[PDB]
């Protein structure tokens, strides 16, 4: 039994045509204190999955060394490590689910919520929750935290249904997941303008894009309200 | 000489030979003789299984692992039991746990080295049996041909036992042949039973005397016997 120190929040995410979308800003936070600005919590592992973390940092930090042993450890006596047998999306998330599961039932859970984002060998896309509960599920869209409830109904609005993926392009998958990091950004106390996006594509491979920010805010408005209710000036 | 260093598997010979793992090694000749073979789509087992008597039971040779592997044995079928039964185990954590069918290369490697530890150890005698695993994975069909010692070799074709030299320069002289048998299961089935029938000295081979076993690309692996290999008789 545990409390999360230094957090980071949403990572939110959505599946198109090809392959998958997932976002998350580049905060650390320590309780209401915006601590950290050069955190990154979209982990990479392959040329094929990126796994994107929320919560507990220091957790976190740890799940990213569990990553890199196991890519070391396929590697061990596997000549086909680059090729046929490479770790699939599926196989990293079912390792973390168990590791999520049996640390709850431990009662010392890892204070995260993550979602795996990849496409598989036969060209699939491949999109999974998990928690520090251990539960898992999978969605056409997926957030975690504040994503969960305002991220998802615009995401959804795009894709509702399994019958929406094939339709939905990358430039307007991706142009759904800026705009949902901009909405974070106006009602989310513990988001950051700074954050990272990465697209895993059955074609063109994985993209990463860090550095990127929140633009095209709406802030004009303000100067007209005054007061709270019959104040004038 | 011999009677100085036999005395334990920990005890080195002058030589640098190790006799307990070669009297282990003479346990497999002592049993009855069963042959592996593969192609690019398929991979069979066919065993000749041995009687007590004619009022006893011909004991079973061949042992599933998992939907995708299994083996055959020759030699002390309670060592194989044991063998077979971690091999069970491993192929069950790797999907569990990875959600991944377990390679026979590696399936190979973990028989590899459980059998390395009872060599090394005092107290402790080598494995009495020698295993032959076909699987197929993502890489294709496999054959692999354990040794007590520890030693594990992949094969296009192989036969472990007794008078199983016949049916190894049967597999060495038609190795063009079969291994250009793809999607057809029978055809490979019967240069595997003329593979056998080239260790025959005591009897003819006969319906409940046959064993014989079939993994491949769209084949779970099976095991047929009685009536099931009375055609290939």
């Amino acid at each position: 039994t545990q409390q999360p120190i230094v957090t980071g929040t949403s990572v939110i995410s959505m599946k198109y045509d090809n392959g998958v979308i997932i976002a998350a800003d580049n905060l650390g936070s320590y309780g209401s204190l915006l601590r950290f600005n050069g955190v990154e919590r979209l982990i990479p592992v392959g040329d094929n999955t990126v796994v994107g973390i929320s919560g507990d940092i220091s957790d976190m930090q740890h799940i990213e060394r569990l990553l890199k042993d196991l890519v070391t450890e396929n590697a061990y006596d596997n000549p086909l490590a680059d090729a046929e047998e490479a770790l699939e999306p599926s196989y990293i998330f079912e390792y973390l689910a168990t590791v999520m599961y049996q640390r709850r039932s431990k009662m010392n859970p890892l204070w995260n919520a993550i979602i795996v984002a990849g496409v598989q060998s036969n060209g699939d896309q491949f999109l999974r929750y998990v928690n520090l509960l251990g539960v898992t599920y999978s969605s056409p869209t997926l957030a975690t935290g504040f994503g969960a409830h305002m991220a998802n109904p615009l995401l959804r609005k795009v894709v509702d249904r399994e019958s929406d993926i094939p339709k939905t392009t990358v430039q307007v998958a991706e142009e759904a997941i800026v705009n949902a990091m901009r909405v974070l950004y106006y009602r989310d106390a513990r988001s950051s303008r700074n954050f990272s996006l990465a697209i895993i594509d059955k074609n063109t491979g994985l993209t990463f894009k860090k550095n990127l920010q929140v633009e095209n805010m709406k802030w004009d408005f303000a100067k007209d309200i005054k007061g709270y209710g019959t104040q004038k000036i | 000489f011999r009677n100085n260093y036999d005395g334990d598997t920990v005890t080195f010979s002058p030589t640098g030979r190790l006799f307990q793992v070669e009297y282990a090694l003479e346990a497999i000749k002592q049993g009855s003789v069963t042959v592996g073979l593969r192609s690019n789509t398929h991979a069979v087992l066919v065993a000749l299984k041995r009687n007590a008597d004619e009022l006893s039971s011909y004991q079973k040779k061949i042992i599933k692992c998992d939907e995708h592997m299994g083996l055959s044995l020759a030699g002390l079928a309670p060592d194989a039991r044991v063998l077979s039964n971690y091999l069970r185990q491993q192929c069950n954590y790797s999907s569990l746990v990875f959600n991944r069918k377990l390679a026979v290369e590696r399936a190979g490697h973990l028989l590899c080295d459980k059998a390395q530890k009872n060599t090394q150890s005092y107290g402790g005698r080598p494995y009495g049996v020698g295993l032959l695993i076909i699987g197929y994975d993502k890489s294709g069909a496999h054959l692999l041909e354990f040794q007590p010692s520890g030693n594990v070799t992949e094969l296009y074709g192989t036969a472990i036992g007794a008078r199983s030299q016949g049916a190894k320069t049967y597999l060495e002289r038609t190795l063009d042949t079969f291994i250009k048998i793809d999607g057809n299961p029978d055809e490979l089935i019967k240069a595997g039973v003329e593979a056998i029938s080239q260790s025959l000295r005591d009897e003819s081979l006969t319906v409940d005397n046959l064993s014989i076993a079939i993994v491949g690309k769209d084949t779970p692996f099976t095991i047929y016997d009685g009536e099931a290999v009375a055609k290939y008789i």
